[PDB]
């Protein structure tokens, strides 16, 4: 019985609204959703993943037309700190699972590290199947 | 106390840069806030934040909440509130607990 062992990747990336991020720090998620990850965001060896879990906390700004009207003045008043980002973080996909048993993270502009244009960061979560 | 040192410190640790958090006050917008559930916490004023551990992406801080009342000498911010909470790079708030209202 072969162990099947799943690679999955998120990339955080420069954008027109503003830089996608990887992080811990992520809006409307309950503690139990943030249980098993690092203070990265990154999920911890050994933790058991199901379907909807997350593997890497990431964050991005909204679109244009996104927050409320009220939202929009308290930007324009108060400045582009004023900003509410949203949950776009790498999850768990429907009919997978298992065990988290390595991560790999690379950061742009790391000694010999070479991402994607655009790309700040990258994360890969390995998950053996059960 | 304590036991919110407990949980912060079970945040599995991880060899990045410190962040700089966001020192919210009276004079600044709360950032967002959000209870053990998930659900958005709204306060009814500004909040004050002290600093109890730190880690390097997230901190364990004492969030006094506070709200504005037209007493006898003028406008004050007063005390309404407090919850421990873990903060993070984006600034924002994770309660441990619902806020405690504080007896007038």
């Amino acid at each position: 019985g072969p162990i099947h062992i799943e690679r999955y990747e998120i990339e955080a990336r420069d954008t027109k609204l503003g830089p996608e991020r990887i992080t811990r720090d992520i809006p409307h998620l309950s503690e139990a959703a943030l249980r098993d990850l690092d203070e990265e965001g990154v999920v911890r060896i050994g933790a058991e993943v199901k379907p909807g879990d997350i593997l890497v906390g990431r964050t991005s700004f909204k679109g244009e037309s996104e927050p409320t009207p009220e939202e929009r003045l308290l930007r324009s008043i108060f400045g582009e700190k004023a900003r509410d980002v949203k949950d776009t973080s790498l999850r768990v996909p429907p009919g997978e699972g298992g065990i988290v048993v390595r991560t790999v993270r690379l950061r742009r502009g790391d000694p010999g590290v070479e991402l994607k244009p655009g790309v700040r960061e990258v994360v890969r979560v390995y998950v053996a199947q059960k | 106390v304590e036991p919110y040192i407990r949980l912060f410190e079970a945040i599995p640790d991880a060899e990045t840069e410190l962040a700089t958090f966001y020192d919210a006050d009276l004079d600044t917008l709360p950032p967002r806030m959000f209870l053990p559930s998930g659900d958005l916490y709204t306060p009814p004023g500004p909040v004050r934040l002290e600093e109890i551990k730190r880690k390097r992406r997230v901190r364990l801080v004492k969030v006094s909440i506070y709200r504005f009342e037209h007493v006898g000498l003028g406008l004050a911010a007063r005390p309404y509130a407090y919850a421990y909470a873990w903060q993070g790079d984006n600034g924002i708030l994770h309660l441990y607990h619902a806020p405690v209202v504080l007896e007038d």
